[PDB]
Formats: C-alpha cells, sequence, structure tokens
C-alpha cells in the first residue's frame, strides 16, 4: 500500500537526481541572449508604426 | 514496519536534489542583469472590445493565423471571433455551460472544449455542410478537465482535476498515454515550441517536466508557496512562468533545474490567473484578480505597465503568434485586445 | 358659460403594441 | 416688494444649479466603463426630461426680461408645457418601471425599452400638441403661463396618483423585507426604512395638495412651490447619481486607476 | 470590401441574432448549485422530477409558474472543491442539504456550510439550507439512542426560541432538537455576512413534494432583494 | 516545498497536558491561517481548531471546547496546540494543517488524503 506509492515517487527521485545541471550564469545568459536576439521582431515592446499595424 | 525507511530515504533523496540545485546556483539572475537596459514604460490601449457572451469568460485561444480566436465564458458558448474586424465567424452552442478551457488546433479545422462534465469535446469546422457539428468526445479522466491544447490534428492533450494528465487519440478516442504523479488538481499545461514534452502545473506548488513519448515525468519543481493556477513556455523552449495564487510568479529553468526569477510586490496580494509571454520573451504579462493584469518584465522582476478596464478579475490572457496583440478576457463577459 | 373644451376628457392611449 | 425680488432671484438661481448638476450626472452616467443599464437608461432619460424643463425656464425667463420676441415667447411656452408633461411621464416612466421589476420572480427577458420610450417621450407630445394647435388657432398672442388649463392637468394627476400608489406597494414591500429577516438588528429599521422615503419621494410628490389653494399666509405658503420645483432637478441628481454608493465606488476606482505615478 | 467582406458581415448578424434570441432564455433561467453529503440525502431531492459517460454529468432541469430552474448535483469531481467552486459565483443560489439525524458527522456539516459561507467567491450568494431527514431525526431523539450533550454541549442550557412554530399534535423535544441544529447553523451565517447573502433554512423531509415551491419562494426573494440593493434601497 | 513538521505526542495517562508544536518551513507563517485536526482511528479527518495571521480570531471545536488551547508564534514560525483533560476518545493522529490562501478566513483542508499543506502527524494516545 503505502510502500507500493512510495516506489514510484522515490524513483522519479532516482531520476530527478542523475541530471545534468547546467550553471545558472550559463542558464540566465542564454536566456539574455535569446530575449535581446528577438527584440526587433517583437511588437510589443516596440511600438509598431500605424500604417502596417493590423488593429489600428 | 518496513515501509518507515522509505520515507527516510526520500528524504536523503530530496536533500541530495536540493544541496545539488544550492551548489549549481553560483549566481543569480539579477546578478548578471545589473547592467542590462530596463524595457520603460510600456502603455497599451485597447483596441477592439468583442462583445456578445452572457456570462464570465474563462479561457480563449489564439490562431496561428493571429486573426481568429476562441472564447469560451459560462453561458454555453464557445465564440469563434474575427479579431481584426470584430465580426463574429461562428457561434457553437455546448452540451455542458460549465467550460473552464478551450483550444483552437494548430490547422484551424478544429476545436476543443472541457469543463466540469469531465468530456473533452471536438469540434469540427470545415465541414462540408457547413454548420459545425461535434466530431469527438474524449472520456475517461474523473476529474474536470483545466486545460487542453492540440499537439496536431490527430492528437490531443489535456490535463484533469483527478491529478492526471492525458495524451488521447483523436481518430480512435481512446488514452494514448497517461501521466502522473502530480498531488492535486492540475491547473494548466503549456506545450513546447518543439511539441515534444509539455509542462503541467498543479494544486500542490508543483511544476512537472513531463515527456510525452516516454509517458514518464522527466522533472519536478517546486517553490511556490501556494497552488499554481496557469504556466507558460518562455519562447525559445527552455523555460517556463509559473503563476500561483501566493501573489507572486517564478521563473523556472529546466537545464538549471531551480529558480532564476521571482515576480512579486508588496501592493499585490491576490493571485495570477493567467500568464503568457511576449514573442521575443522579454514582457510577461500576468493576470490578477484585482481587476488588472499586470505586465512584468521578465528580466529585471519589475512592473513595466499595467492594464485596465476589465471590471472583474482577468481569467484569460492570449499572445498572437506575431505579437502584433494581446487578448485579455476577464469575468465581465467582455474580451478586449490590446496593441 | 358651460365649458366649451374642458368637458373633453383627452383622448386615451391605447397603447396595444 | 422685495421679497417678490428675492423669490424671483431665488428659482432661477435654483433652476440653473439643477441645469448644472443634472448635466454633470448625465456625464457621470455617460462617461464610465460600467456605462449604463435600463434603469441607468430611465434615469439618464429623466434627467434629460429635467434639463429641457430647467433649459425652458431659463429661455422664457430671459425673453421676458428683455422684451418686458412674442414668437420667442410662445416658441418657449408651447416648449415648456411640452416639457413638464414630458417630465412627470418620465417620473411615471421611472416608478412602473420599478414596480414590474419586483413583481417578477425571474429577471426581465428583455428590457422593453421601446416602451418606455414610447410613454415617456411619446405622450406629452400627443397630450400637448393637439391642443397647443387649439391654443394658437384661437388665442395666439397668449403668454399666458405665469409659473383653463385643467385640461392638461389629467395627465399630471393620473400620472401623480399611480406614481403615489406604487410608492405605497414599494414602501409596503420595504416594511415586509425589513421585519421577515435580519429582525435581530433592533432599532435600526427605522435608520434604514426612513432613509428609502427621503430616496423616493419624489416617485409621487404631491403638487395638486398645493395647488387647490388666498391671503397673506396664503402667499407666505407659496414660497415652496416656486421652491420644490425648481431644486427639484437638483435633488433629483443628487439622490440618483451623487449619492448612489456603486457609483462613487467607480468614480474611485477610476480616480485611483488615473493617480497611478509609476516612477 | 463589398463581395467577400459584405458575406461576413451577415453572416456576423445572423449569429447575433440568435445570440439575443438566445439571451433571454439564459437569463429568464435561474441557476442553482445543489452540494450535501453522501449521507445527507441530495438524491433524493433531485427526484423533484417537474420536466452520460458514467462520469461526470450533473444536470437537473424544472420548471414551476412557468420560470425555469437548472439544479447542477457535482457528483464525480474529487474531495477537494477549492477550485472548481469558482465556477459556482454566478449562480443563483446554493442549495445545501445535511443530514440533521447524524449528530457525529453533524459536526463536520458545520464546518462545510462554514466554509462555503465565508468562501470569497461565493461570498454573494444565498443558501437554502434543507434540514433533511426530520422523520429519522424524530425517532433519532424521541427514543433513548443518544442525547445531543454528547457532541453539542450547549444543548443542557438550550431553550426553544419564542418564534418558533411547532406541528399540530407533535412532542416538543424533537422541535427544541431541529431548532436547535437550525440555529448553530444560523449562528454561522450571521456571523459574518451583513447584508450581501442570507441564508433561508428549512425543514424538509425525503417525501416533501413542496420542496420546489420552498426553492421558488427563496428564489423570488433573492432576486427582488437584488433589485432592491441596485435601486439602494435595501 | 512547504515543510509542516511536528512533534510531542507519545502515551500518557488520561487527564494529562500534551503540548504539540508544529514547526513550518518554506512560507511565511505570519500569512496564512493554519489549522489543527485530528484523524481517529475508523474514522477520517476532521478539523480541531484554528488560528488567524495575528492570532485574534480563535475558534474550537465544541467537543474540546475549553479543553484545549491554541497559540502561534510569529518569530519561531511555531504552532503549539496545549492538551489538558485528555479523554480514550481522544486517541488520534493530531495533523498540523495551513490554508491554501493567503490574507483569507475560509479554505478546504479538513478534505482526505492528497492534501498537499498538511504534516505527517503524531500519534497520540492514552492509557487505559
Amino acid at each position: 500500500a503505502s510502500i507500493a506509492q512510495a516506489r514510484k515517487l522515490v524513483e522519479q527521485l532516482k531520476m530527478e537526481a542523475n541530471i545534468d545541471r547546467i550553471k545558472v550564469s550559463k542558464a540566465a545568459a542564454d536566456l539574455m541572449a535569446y530575449c535581446e536576439a528577438h527584440a526587433k521582431e517583437d511588437p510589443l515592446l516596440t511600438p509598431v508604426p500605424a500604417s502596417e499595424n493590423p488593429f489600428r | 514496519s518496513e515501509l518507515d525507511q522509505l520515507r527516510q530515504e526520500a528524504e536523503q533523496l530530496k536533500n541530495q536534489i536540493r544541496d545539488a540545485r544550492k551548489a549549481c546556483a553560483d549566481a543569480t539572475l539579477s546578478q548578471i542583469t545589473n547592467n542590462i537596459d530596463p524595457v520603460g514604460r510600456i502603455q497599451m490601449r485597447t483596441r477592439r472590445t468583442l462583445r456578445g457572451h452572457l456570462a464570465k469568460i474563462y479561457a480563449m485561444h489564439w490562431g496561428t493565423d493571429s486573426r481568429l480566436l476562441v472564447s469560451a465564458s459560462q453561458d454555453g458558448k464557445l465564440i469563434i471571433w474575427d479579431s481584426y474586424t470584430t465580426n463574429k465567424v461562428h457561434a457553437i452552442p455546448l452540451r455542458s455551460s460549465w467550460v473552464m478551457t478551450c483550444a483552437y488546433a494548430p490547422s484551424g479545422n478544429y476545436v476543443a472544449c472541457g469543463g466540469l462534465d469531465n468530456i473533452c469535446s471536438i469540434y469540427n469546422l470545415k465541414t462540408r455542410e457547413g454548420n459545425v457539428r461535434v466530431s469527438r468526445e474524449l472520456a475517461g479522466h474523473t476529474g474536470y478537465l483545466s486545460c487542453c491544447r492540440f499537439l496536431d490534428d490527430n492528437q490531443i492533450v489535456t490535463s484533469s482535476g483527478d491529478t492526471t494528465c492525458a495524451l488521447w487519440d483523436i481518430e480512435t478516442g481512446q488514452q494514448t498515454t497517461t501521466f502522473t504523479g502530480h498531488t492535486g488538481d492540475v491547473m494548466s499545461l503549456s506545450l513546447a515550441p518543439d511539441t515534444r514534452l509539455f509542462v503541467s502545473g498543479a494544486c500542490d506548488a508543483s511544476a512537472k517536466l513531463w515527456d510525452v513519448r516516454e509517458g514518464m515525468c522527466r522533472q519536478t519543481f517546486t517553490g511556490h508557496e501556494s497552488d499554481i493556477n496557469a504556466i507558460c513556455f518562455f519562447p525559445n523552449g527552455n523555460a517556463f512562468a509559473t503563476g500561483s495564487d501566493d501573489a507572486t510568479c517564478r521563473l523556472f529553468d529546466l537545464r538549471a533545474d531551480q529558480e532564476l526569477m521571482t515576480y512579486s510586490h508588496d501592493n499585490i496580494i491576490c493571485g495570477i490567473t493567467s500568464v503568457s509571454f511576449s514573442k521575443s520573451g522579454r514582457l510577461l504579462l500576468a493576470g490578477y484578480d484585482d481587476f488588472n493584469c499586470n505586465v512584468w518584465d521578465a528580466l529585471k522582476a519589475d512592473r513595466a505597465g499595467v492594464l485596465a478596464g476589465h471590471d472583474n478579475r482577468v481569467s484569460c490572457l492570449g499572445v498572437t503568434d506575431d505579437g502584433m496583440a494581446v487578448a485579455t478576457g476577464s469575468w465581465d463577459s467582455f474580451l478586449k485586445i490590446w496593441n | 358659460p358651460p365649458p366649451p373644451f374642458s368637458n373633453l376628457v383627452m383622448d386615451d392611449l391605447k397603447n396595444k403594441k | 416688494a422685495k421679497m417678490y425680488s428675492s423669490f424671483q432671484v431665488m428659482y432661477t438661481v435654483g433652476y440653473s444649479l439643477s441645469l448644472g448638476a443634472l448635466l454633470l450626472a448625465l456625464a457621470i452616467l455617460g462617461g464610465l466603463s460600467k456605462l449604463h443599464c435600463t434603469r441607468n437608461a430611465i434615469h439618464a432619460n429623466l434627467f434629460a426630461s429635467f434639463v429641457l424643463k430647467a433649459s425652458s425656464v431659463l429661455v422664457i425667463d430671459g425673453l421676458l426680461r428683455t422684451r418686458y420676441a412674442v414668437a420667442g415667447c410662445r416658441v418657449a411656452a408651447v416648449f415648456m408645457q411640452y416639457g413638464i408633461v414630458a417630465n412627470y411621464c418620465w417620473l411615471l416612466v421611472e416608478g412602473l418601471y420599478l414596480h414590474n421589476l419586483l413583481g417578477l420572480a425571474t429577471l426581465p427577458e428583455r428590457s422593453f425599452f421601446s416602451l418606455y420610450l414610447g410613454i415617456g417621450w411619446g405622450a406629452p407630445m400627443l397630450f400637448v400638441v393637439p391642443w397647443a394647435v387649439v391654443k394658437c388657432l384661437f388665442e395666439n398672442v397668449q403668454c399666458w403661463t405665469s409659473n383653463f388649463w385643467w385640461i392638461l392637468r389629467f395627465p399630471v394627476f393620473l400620472a401623480i396618483l399611480i406614481n403615489f400608489f406604487i410608492f405605497v406597494r414599494i414602501v409596503q414591500l420595504l416594511v415586509a423585507k425589513l421585519r421577515a429577516r435580519q429582525m435581530h438588528h433592533t432599532d435600526y429599521k427605522f435608520r434604514l426604512a426612513k432613509s428609502t422615503l427621503t430616496l423616493i419621494p419624489l416617485l409621487g410628490v404631491h403638487e395638486v395638495v398645493f395647488a387647490f389653494v388666498q391671503g397673506t399666509l396664503r402667499s407666505a405658503k407659496l414660497f415652496f412651490d416656486l421652491f420644490l420645483s425648481s431644486f427639484q432637478g437638483l435633488l433629483v441628481a443628487v439622490l440618483y447619481c451623487f449619492l448612489n454608493k456603486e457609483v462613487q465606488s467607480e468614480l474611485r476606482r477610476r480616480w485611483h486607476r488615473w493617480r497611478l505615478g509609476k516612477v | 470590401l463589398s463581395a467577400e467582406d459584405k458575406a461576413a458581415v451577415e453572416r456576423s448578424k445572423m449569429i447575433e441574432k440568435q445570440l439575443q434570441k438566445d439571451k433571454q432564455v439564459y437569463r429568464a433561467t435561474h441557476r442553482l448549485l445543489l452540494l450535501g453529503a453522501d449521507n445527507s440525502g441530495k438524491s433524493t431531492i433531485v427526484k423533484q422530477m417537474r420536466i452520460v459517460k458514467t462520469s461526470g454529468i450533473f444536470e437537473t432541469k424544472f420548471q414551476v409558474d412557468k420560470v425555469n430552474f437548472h439544479m447542477f448535483d457535482v457528483g464525480a469531481q474529487r474531495d477537494e472543491r477549492r477550485k472548481w467552486i469558482q465556477c459556482f459565483n454566478d449562480v443563483t443560489a446554493i442549495i445545501f442539504v445535511v443530514a440533521s439525524s447524524s449528530y457525529n458527522r453533524l459536526q463536520e456539516a458545520l464546518n462545510d456550510f462554514k466554509s462555503i459561507w465565508n468562501n470569497r467567491w461565493l461570498r454573494t450568494i444565498s443558501v437554502i439550507l434543507f434540514l433533511n431527514k426530520q422523520d429519522l431525526l424524530a425517532e433519532k431523539v424521541l427514543a433513548g439512542k443518544s442525547k445531543i450533550e454528547d457532541y453539542f454541549p450547549e444543548f443542557a442550557r438550550y431553550t426553544t426560541p419564542e418564534d418558533a412554530t411547532p406541528e399540530p399534535g407533535e412532542d416538543p423535544r424533537v422541535t427544541r432538537a431541529k431548532y436547535f441544529i437550525r440555529d448553530e447553523f444560523l449562528r454561522i451565517s450571521t456571523a459574518s455576512g451583513d447584508g450581501r447573502h442570507y441564508c433561508y433554512p428549512h425543514f424538509t423531509c425525503s417525501v416533501d413534494t413542496e420542496n420546489a415551491r420552498r426553492v421558488f419562494n427563496d428564489c423570488r426573494d433573492i432576486i427582488q432583494r437584488m433589485h432592491l440593493r441596485q435601486y439602494e434601497l435595501l | 516545498q512547504v515543510q509542516l513538521q511536528e512533534s510531542g505526542g507519545g502515551l500518557v495517562q488520561p487527564g494529562g497536558s500534551l503540548r504539540l508544536s508544529c514547526a513550518a518551513s518554506g512560507f511565511t507563517f505570519s500569512n496564512y491561517k493554519m489549522n489543527w485536526v485530528r484523524q481517529a482511528p475508523g474514522k477520517g479527518l476532521e478539523w480541531v481548531s484554528d488560528i488567524s495571521q495575528s492570532g485574534a480570531s480563535i475558534s474550537y471545536t465544541g467537543s474540546v471546547k475549553g479543553r484545549f488551547t491554541i497559540s502561534r508564534d510569529n518569530a519561531k514560525n511555531t504552532l503549539y496546540l496545549q492538551m489538558n483533560s485528555l479523554k480514550p476518545e481522544d486517541t488520534a493522529v493530531y495533523y498540523c494543517a495551513r490554508c491554501p490562501a493567503p490574507f483569507t478566513r475560509d479554505c478546504f483542508d479538513v478534505t482526505s488524503t492528497t492534501y498537499a499543506y498538511r504534516g505527517q502527524g503524531t500519534q497520540v494516545t492514552v492509557s487505559s
């Protein structure tokens, strides 16, 4: 009963442990690069002129 | 008995994971982002106001063309709107009016809806006869459906209130795979851009990253203090933001396996109902229970604008695939479009 | 003199609509 | 006499204040996100009728002060005669809408706004214009109203009677609902039941009793006739748009929203 | 344009015509959220009957005095209700059915009513309270099975209310017990909720045929109070 | 990761006094309304006591009214339940619960198993 349901949880924890963690500095630099690389093609923080705006 | 040592060895494994996460967290995202340009003040005004729903709206979904959007309210109608001209395109009556989620197929030929009936109804839109008819009714969830997303025209993935997620086969109507491991109601799910693995946030302050092919949970993330109401993938597919009822948002990174940044403020005390990123993954939009949805600069953790207009709590918040507009549906039976 | 035009009760609004 | 002049300036200043308050109330009603419902729409129409009355009174007073054109005096007299009947008919419409809304088990399926518009702005047109034509044909140079005529009084008396009856019914309902529940909150029933009476006294205010009057005491008592019928618009606007709780809450929300600051 | 855009405009207009046709139907029908416990007896209440996939289905429709009611009996979800209950905060009323014969679980029932009463989403929703199984309680307390003080000591000093109306030719003890149980629920109701919502207590059995009439009367009272509140009279 | 660890308990004679302690880690203690519930053998979960954020509002189940007292120590992030005049019917596993929603007066926690914010419990029993 309790052992059967706990075995699945501890096995999931076992697969959780043996995962290659990437350094958070690298995990944030990549996100920084992604969010700065697509800045031009984002018409939400860069106001698109009304000439090609389909909602104006 | 013999089962007593199970909990203690489990908590040694938990402590091992915690200390590994602490060791791998050499610095913080705030330290790296001290010398970056702030986004500034974002002032957006409502461009359109889609009226016609009779009751509160719980969910909406944009089309891949970013022009047609489906909305679901408690009056029992699934309304497909043409956002460009405010014209209505479809109005599907639903068998059960208690609908908590809706989805729009990437191909555009199908829509989905679910709720307290525990049935996921899939409706065909491009039928020869013209009038829309129900195409499939997926059953097998013992709890209420809270979110559903189309992987393609043939298979769908849903999350129920019985701490389960399911990947179905629309052609047959049987659960192809089932995902278990949550201890609370699974409130929301988000699909990666590659559609090879999805995240699910549940009512146990936990978000789990699964594998649609393997069928087993890949990662688990805790850290929120209360139940999580909505999650969404980062545009690159390597991170996701979770909004919970403890009046805060958190950005989780799969590779880092732990939190990066937390969005919270002293004035806000209400929970987050919906959350979705922008197109470049720089502007985070989250809806609260205080009748407005603050937009968060999801790189420095500060407010960069506030939306308005809605006279009740905002329940659903979607962003177009091209990032040209943001649709917000609240409990005042009004769905606003912002640009 | 007798009431010339005040005896006429004003026309009833038969609102049959 | 001096008190004549005081009364003369008094009713005009009251009409001006009422017109200003009514315009402000109309702006508030028509300029918020929670725009209006059927009740708010009927209130706005009543405000418009009151504005029409006030404008007619101001125009006729200005023309009387200047000339003393006769055509203007006439066009203003007939316009004001229509306006008073429209105002009373819209009070009747408010009363009938309130009465019919509390007799329904469920919410009404439709608003029936067209019926209320046709009985509010349509009945006075059928009442004054056919008899205005009769008057002009007979005595054209009249300018006779000074703030018989009993022919036009029949719709007035009917509206007052119906409003009084439905006001009695609404008071009976309020008493029944106050006595049924929350009876444990003793000594507070009066403080909430008298507020309603001051909140809906306009739906059933009696003017026939003040018109069926005669000595210096009568002249002194005539003060209320040009006072109640001059500040009435301001009182209605205050009761229905400025003392309203949800209107105040929405205004506070709007003010806080505008005062965001944001660094 | 006017070639294909006009077709879109006329389609939107037909859709809008239907959406007005059915708005009337939507707003003229009352919705009710029925809930209780397994031993409460809500199933026999659902047998009013005036008008599946082995999962989910919670629909009931009835009609009285030419007005329709939609009663919903959630009977397939899990035990945690803190999430889907938010769906029922626009409902006309919440029917709470409680079994007043099993004193052991009556405290659980008081706590249930309490959480429903003080819930943030349903702080404006009136509750119709059905103290079901009065017939069972009559023999439960009339005989020497158990006495209420074993679970509720306050019954020792409790006195019957002066406004209580008994039934002809029947023993006062069951009236005392039922009015005690009623008042524990009514204490909770009146602890909070000044004037936003009220609780309507009723004494019902398994053979009562006028339950629909009670629901109709309470719905008229709720609607009239809401209309008066909109006019700021009460 | 919320963690509610409770201590105390043990076999004591009837009529004793026991001070059950609840230590909370992973959340702001002062923002939630806390709860004490018990599970007796045979029957299911039942709510016993509650305490608000500041500690003003206090309510007890009638079966243990006056006999037990509850207190909160925000400085130590701890919850105390002091127990007097034990009875044989009080033999139960005592769980320390939270409230899911912060800054709220009402929430559902007396539910059955698989409720996230609840402790493991302490078996407290009285002698014959």
